[PDB]
Formats: structure tokens, sequence, C-alpha cells
């Protein structure tokens, strides 16, 4: 996608995580965890949910046509009632084709954009507390217990609190 | 400077196949497909009212042919017209064949309306052995086969009939045509023969053909049948020399036609569906279907792709 998240700097997708889109994988002193994020993933469905409605929508309310079906050729009148209705075929396969690919195309891009804006919100929270690994990784350098990782996860994080410490830790 | 945190996505062990604008397989969480490609095995009588055919195609239903009696002061959305339908009963043709077809199915009743014309010396009800009706020869319930007096006498025809109702009239009529010089004379004294049909701003001139066709139902003779509408205000003159298939009366016309006519050879269920192929009822709510160009009612649009998956899911990257 544009953005270059998914199937980019984040190498892969996480089978574990059956709850949500997104969410957060985390390593410190006492241990491992991963958990959902409700905001990005919840985003992600609106905009694909909203995809989906308008696309079933459309009525095509149609009765009296014209005979599409001949069992001899006529002529003239003929050929015409076949060729409005080839011609009809062929116009609305084209649509069809093609509104699949522009909504596809754009459905990989908004998930791309929404794994992105969830690692670039993180970013910003951390300030000068850590560092981007690359691989959609932040190190933190300072001792980040499990609720210090939750507030983290829940926005509550206050990098004045720890700023001092990280400070220490990255550049000495 | 050892704690880590990383933001990651979803993925399941096989996803689904999908096209971009680039790539015509990329493979997604989740995806939805949008052709509809499969039919019920019947055709839903509901919330269209359907009405069955069976022995009869529409034009001999309007005709009044043998068989066809269950059709009368029938409603309709949508007429199902089996392919296995026969003719049973005078040989027969129409010029405009599916214009005649088109305008009674788009009109969606037959509602008739008897009327008496006062014919002049005239045998009427005349009746043929190619359109028996239960061991006795018989014809068209809507037609009045005129055929000249036990005298030798049918003189000029010429009867009005005024519309000065609320809608509109659509009259059938018919003119026979007779196989040789021996014909005609013993069926209409006169010859050549001929019908005029007329309203204020129109008419119709119609000269028999005599000649031997093929026998059909045990005849060589042939109708051709016609018709003329009567909007509220006009009128309407049957002007004739010999050989008038007389009309019983007419049809009324809605004002505003919604109806139409699917040919199909599909059973008639008990589902619930609002779109009706020749090939059954389409039970979906998908945008397109393949099933068949032939549709009516609230349907999906025909494409010609079999598949169109719509992502609905990112990228699927597992591990
Ligand atoms: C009104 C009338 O008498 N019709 C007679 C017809 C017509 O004269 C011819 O069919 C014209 O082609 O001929 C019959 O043999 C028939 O078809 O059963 C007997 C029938 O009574
Ligand atoms: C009969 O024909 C005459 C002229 O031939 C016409 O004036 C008259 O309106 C016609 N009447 C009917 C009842 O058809
Ligand atoms: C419609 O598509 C299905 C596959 O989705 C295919 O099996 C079927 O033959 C198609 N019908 C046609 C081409 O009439």
């Amino acid at each position: 996608g544009l953005f270059g998240a998914i199937a980019g700097f984040i190498e892969n997708g996480w089978q574990g995580l059956i709850d949500g889109w997104y969410g957060f994988r985390h390593q410190n002193a006492e241990g491992t965890g991963t958990a959902a994020d409700l905001k990005s993933t919840q985003a992600a469905i609106d905009q694909i949910n909203g995809k989906l409605n308008r696309l079933i929508e459309k009525t095509n309310d149609k009765y009296h046509q014209i005979e599409k079906e001949f069992e001899q050729v006529e002529g003239r009148i003929q050929d015409l009632e076949k060729y409005v209705e080839d011609t009809k075929i062929d116009l609305w396969s084209y649509n069809a084709e093609l509104l699949v690919a522009l909504e596809n195309q754009h459905t990989i891009d908004v998930t791309d954009s929404e794994m992105n804006k969830l690692f670039e919100r993180v970013r910003r929270q951390l300030r000068e507390n850590a560092e981007d690994k690359g691989n959609g990784c932040f190190e933190i350098f300072h001792k980040c217990d499990n609720n210090c990782i939750e507030s983290i996860r829940n926005g509550t994080y206050d990098h004045d609190i720890y700023r001092d410490e990280a400070i220490n830790n990255r550049f000495q | 400077g050892n704690p880590v945190i990383c933001m990651g996505h979803h993925a399941v062990a096989n996803g689904t196949m999908v096209k971009t604008l680039a790539d015509d397989q990329v493979e997604v969480v989740t995806a939805q497909e949008l052709v509809e490609s499969q039919n019920l095995p019947e055709l839903c009588p509901s919330p269209l009212r359907l009405v069955d055919g069976q022995t009869c195609d529409i034009i001999n239903g309007a005709l009044g042919s043998p068989g066809c009696d269950h059709l009368n002061g029938a409603e309709w959305d949508v007429f199902i017209e089996r392919p296995n339908a026969v003719d049973t009963c005078y040989p027969f043709d129409v010029p405009e064949y599916q214009s005649l077809r088109s305008i009674l199915a788009n009109n969606g009743k037959f509602e008739f309306i008897a009327e008496e014309f006062q014919w002049n010396t005239v045998k009427q009800n005349g009746k043929s052995g190619a359109c028996k009706r239960a061991n006795v020869n018989d014809f068209f319930n809507r037609l009045n086969w005129l055929v000249k007096s036990d005298g030798n006498a049918y003189p000029l025809q010429n009867l009005t009939k005024i519309n000065n109702g609320d809608y509109a009239r659509l009259y059938i009529w018919g003119v026979h045509h007779p196989s040789t010089d021996t014909e005609q004379t013993n069926l209409y004294k006169n010859n050549p023969g001929g019908v005029t049909v007329s309203t204020k701003t129109s008419q119709t001139s119609v000269v028999p053909n005599i000649g031997s066709r093929p026998l059909v139902r045990g005849q060589s003779g042939r109708v051709s049948f016609y018709w003329t509408i009567v909007e509220p205000g006009d009128l309407i003159v049957f002007n004739t020399i010999g050989n008038l298939i007389a009309p019983r009366g007419h049809y009324k016309l809605n004002n505003q036609k919604k109806s139409t006519i699917l040919n199909t050879a599909i059973p008639i269920g008990s589902c619930v569906s609002k779109c009706h192929t020749d090939k059954g009822s389409l039970s979906t709510t998908k945008p397109f279907q393949n099933i068949s160009r032939i549709a009516v009612g609230d349907c999906p649009r025909y494409v010609k792709q079999g598949s169109l998956k719509l992502a609905t899911g990112m990228r699927n990257i597992p591990e």
C-alpha cells in the first residue's frame, strides 16, 4: 500500500490477534503480551462497512424491457435489439470490473494507512523516551511495567514521568 | 533501556484473493462476492403477482382459446408463459405478433367487457373442428365468426361503438382467409371480401387472401388478427362486406402499464423474492448476477463475470 506499513516495515501480521484488526505487542521485565487497539480497528471497519452499504444500495427495478432471446433470425430489428442488450451488458460488466478494482485498491490503502496512524500515534506519545527500531517496534529506554504499558495503550502515558531516566539511558 | 512495544495487525492462515488496478491476485483477510451465481429452482409467487399461462401463451389467452378460460379476469405483475404451450384453436397468425404480445403483457390484466353488436341478417357464432371444446366444434370465445344468411346474403356491415367511459379500450378483431374460390362465396357470398376498422384519426383495411396452405388441425384456411385502441372520447367503426372475425367486446387498458411477461418452464414455488430470471428467482443482496440477461423485477445487474470479490479486510501476511 501507499504508506509502506502493512507488507512494509511491518514484516507480517499476527495470527494470534483475534479480537482486533490492529494492536500492541510488548515485552518488559515481567513478561509479554498482545492486546487489540479498538480505535484503529473500528476506524478501519467503519470505512469498509461504509463501502459495503453504499454498494448494496441500488434498486435496478425493471419490468417491461425488450425481447432478449430469439428462435430464428429476422434481420434488422432483431439485430438492433440484440446489439442494444449486448452493448448494455458490456458497459455494466466494465463498470463492475472497474468498481471492484477501485474499491479494493482503496480498501488496501485505507488499512495500510490506519496501521501507520496507529504507529505514528504511539510514536508521538513516547516523545524522547523511545526509539524506532525500524520494524514497527519502539525500544523504550526506561523500566515500563504492566501499568506503564497499559498507560501507553490507553493514551494516558505521561512522558515527563520517565524522561530523565530515558534521556540518560539513550545518550549515555 | 530494554522494554519494547510493537505495533501490528491481524492475519489469518489463508485469506482470499482479490483484484486491484495493478494486481489481479492480492490476498486479503476477508472478502465478499458481489456476483450472484446461484438461483432458486423455482419462481416465487410473492411479493410479485405471477400468473401461470400453463397451456396458453398470452396471445391465446387474450383470444380466448380452449383451455385458456382460467386466465379470465387475471391480473399480473409478471405473466409466466410456458415454452410447451400449444395452439388449441383455429390456425392463425398476427402480422405484428410481438407488438400485440407486448401490449397485452405490459397492460397486466385480462379484464374483458362483453358488448352487443347487432349485426345484419348474418349467421353469427360460427365454429370449427380445429377449435374443439370438449367434443364440440367451437371457436375463440372473444371472437365472433360472421358468415352469411340462410337466404344467401350478408350485406354491408357498419357498426359504431363510442367510448365515453374513463379508460382506453382494446378491441381484437380478425380477418378470415379461405382456401379456394368455392370457399368465401359459401362462407362469404361476395368476392373479394374486406374489412375496414377505423377511429376518428385512424383506419385499417384488409383484403383477404385466398390460397391453400398446409393442413393444420384439419384446415388450410387461416385467420389474421389485428387490434385497435379506442381512447376516451374516440370511437370505432367496423366496416365489412365479408370475412370479418368480429369482437365480442373489449379488454380494459390500465392508464399506467407496469407489467411484463417472462417465458420459462420453471415451476412456481413457495419462496419469497422480487427478482425473477428465466432460470428461476434470485434470492440475494449482491449488486450483480451472471445467471441471465433475462431478468424481471428488483434484480442485481447482469454481468459477464462469474465472480468479483470485494476486499473487506487488509492484506493477509501470516506468521
Ligand atoms: C362457420 C363454418 O361453417 N365453419 C366451418 C369451417 C370453415 O368453413 C372452414 O374451416 C374455412 O376454412 O369448416 C369446418 O370443416 C371446420 O373447420 O370445422 C366446418 C365448420 O363448420
Ligand atoms: C354507417 O355508415 C354510414 C356511412 O356509410 C355512417 O354515416 C354511419 O355513421 C355508420 N353507422 C354505424 C352505426 O356504423
Ligand atoms: C456464473 O459464474 C459461476 C461461477 O461463479 C459459473 O460456474 C457459471 O457457469 C456462470 N454462469 C454463466 C457463465 O452463465
